[PDB]
């Protein structure tokens, strides 16, 4: 549950994020980080160092997708589970994509926001964006419930 | 932990120095904001911003993260006085360790960008998830 | 999420199970397993080893509590999240108990199924209640999901 | 892991013997029956009752698990070769090595009743925990 506060500077800072990168920084990432979510973008090429998973184009074209359902979770923030029903159906029904990875590319992308931002991705700030990515995760898990 | 991943965590925490203190602060503090279920640990402190005991506390924590990267080769024996603290008289979950190790993570995105490469973060989280479970053994 | 051939053998199974001397041992099992949990229960007093958890009578006179609320959850399948809807309150904001340890204790209570019953809880068996097991931890757990 | 945990373990899979193979058998089958999302990681495999296949695997995981027993003080060699083949090729979840962990800790249960204590059960946890660390980490 988000403050009017953390609401107002959550729209703020995601004005500046730039929409074609970050989402793909993001999930190569998780794919680097966490090398065992490899496994569900075997169809994706090259992976086998840090360098071929950043510069690889449909990570970054899969990542602006993965950004793209994040900037609609901002948007309606008091309907995530609806938000994301057909994705929790995907995820769940389809890839079998285990939920605590939701946690990781959430946090992953927290990580992200701090690597572009610095200094003006501040706690209270981080503080309002974790309570965000919790809600993607949990709303993108329903199916499992 | 592969030799990569030691080269990593040293030129990851060499650009850090004497910012240790700062930076551990930081990664307390963005700790009690974000997740505020990790304070109920600390009700001897006072974690309101501008504390002398979380800059403090923090220093403890970055030297203790100093001391684990020299002993990174035999660190169940090397932590042992932490590994008793937290796991006995204070009973911490494995849960709170990965919000800390999260923590510390955007704290060296946010200060050090050039430094924070995807190698390099995931060198440090897979340190800070070895950390975590040394300090999280051994309970009794 | 249980058919009626999973939702009979959980109810037989259940009438073997003794109410007052199941849940005891798998609270104390928790304790032993995951010592972590042991700050929650920490007005009981001594927890030392093994053998002290085992044998402490706070640590049983709770675990009936827990065997119990488990037992109305069992009957009352078809809306767990309502059942549960006081106690996942209780146990999220009251005392902060992270919702990781609430699968943590129905993973111990389906080791201590196979323990007292031997070959007649067989894998079918644990299947029907690793189901119900998932439905108390996601229903205690929801005052936050 | 603990010394006292050490000889937990080396005594409760000391009471398993040739039984392991048929042991980690049913546990594999439980897994699959349980957690049916499990299922994925063997395309080709017959996963039914009384399977060959089933039995065969059972004997391989159980035989890499009395090596890791002899070998409590050296997991991440001895293991290497498995390290290698779980993480790098197979790319197995480690969530999927809970779920293993405790359908084995369930065959464990149901057969060695006067042997699964609760200080063997932390003990064994924490033996399986190890294993599975040690087998998804390998990887990057
Ligand atoms: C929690 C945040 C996540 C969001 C918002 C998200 C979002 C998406 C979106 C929008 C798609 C597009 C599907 C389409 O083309 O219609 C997608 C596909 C997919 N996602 Fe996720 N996802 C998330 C996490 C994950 C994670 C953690 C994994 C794997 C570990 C994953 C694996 C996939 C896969 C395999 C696909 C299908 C890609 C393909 O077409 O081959 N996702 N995801
Ligand atoms: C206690 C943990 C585990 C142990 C000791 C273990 C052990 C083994 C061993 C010894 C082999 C054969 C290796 C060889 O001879 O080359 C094997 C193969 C395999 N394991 Fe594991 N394993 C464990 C957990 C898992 C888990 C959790 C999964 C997935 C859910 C898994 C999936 C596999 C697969 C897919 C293979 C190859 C089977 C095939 O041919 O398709 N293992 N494992
Ligand atoms: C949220 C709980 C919590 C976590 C996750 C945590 C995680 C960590 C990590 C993991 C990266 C490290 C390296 C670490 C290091 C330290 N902690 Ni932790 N500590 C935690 C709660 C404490 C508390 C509480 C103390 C003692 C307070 C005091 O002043 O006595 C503590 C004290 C310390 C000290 C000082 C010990 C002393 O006084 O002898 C160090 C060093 N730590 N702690
Ligand atoms: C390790 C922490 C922990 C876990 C995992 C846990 C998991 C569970 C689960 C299964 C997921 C169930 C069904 C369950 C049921 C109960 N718990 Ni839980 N409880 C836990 C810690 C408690 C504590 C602590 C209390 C009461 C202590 C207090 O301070 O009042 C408690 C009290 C209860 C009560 C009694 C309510 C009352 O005090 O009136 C029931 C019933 N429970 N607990």
């Amino acid at each position: 549950h988000l403050t009017p506060e953390e609401k107002s500077a959550v729209t703020a800072l995601w004005g500046k994020v730039n929409v074609d990168e970050v989402g793909g920084e993001a999930l190569g990432r998780l794919l680097v980080v966490y090398p065992w979510t490899q496994r569900f973008f075997e169809s994706f090429g090259d992976l086998s160092t840090p360098d071929a998973v950043m510069g690889n184009p449909k990570v970054k074209a899969h990542g602006k997708k993965v950004l793209g359902a994040f900037s609609d979770g901002l948007a309606h923030l008091d309907n995530l589970k609806g938000t994301f029903a057909t994705l929790s159906e995907l995820h769940c029904d389809k890839l079998h994509v285990d939920p605590e990875n939701f946690r990781l590319l959430g946090n992953v992308l927290v990580c992200v926001l701090a690597h572009h931002f610095g200094k003006e991705f501040t706690p209270p700030v981080q503080a309002a964006y974790q309570k965000v990515v919790a809600g993607v995760a949990n709303a993108l898990a329903h199916k499992y419930h | 932990l592969s030799p990569a991943d030691k080269t990593n965590v040293k030129a990851a925490w060499g650009k850090v120095g004497a910012h240790a203190g700062e930076y551990g602060a930081e990664a307390l503090e963005r700790m009690f904001l974000s997740f505020p279920t990790t304070k109920t640990y600390f009700p001897h402190f006072d974690l309101s911003h501008g504390s002398a005991q979380v800059k403090g506390h923090g220093k403890k924590v970055a030297d203790a993260l100093t001391n684990a990267v020299a002993h990174v080769d035999d660190m169940p024996n090397a932590l042992s006085a932490l590994s008793d603290l937290h796991a006995h008289k204070l009973r911490v979950d494995p849960v709170n360790f990965k919000l800390l190790s999260h923590c510390l993570l955007v704290t060296l995105a946010a200060h050090l960008p050039a430094e924070f490469t995807p190698a390099v973060h995931a060198s440090l989280d897979k340190f800070l998830a070895s950390v975590s479970t040394v300090l999280t053994s051994k309970y009794r």
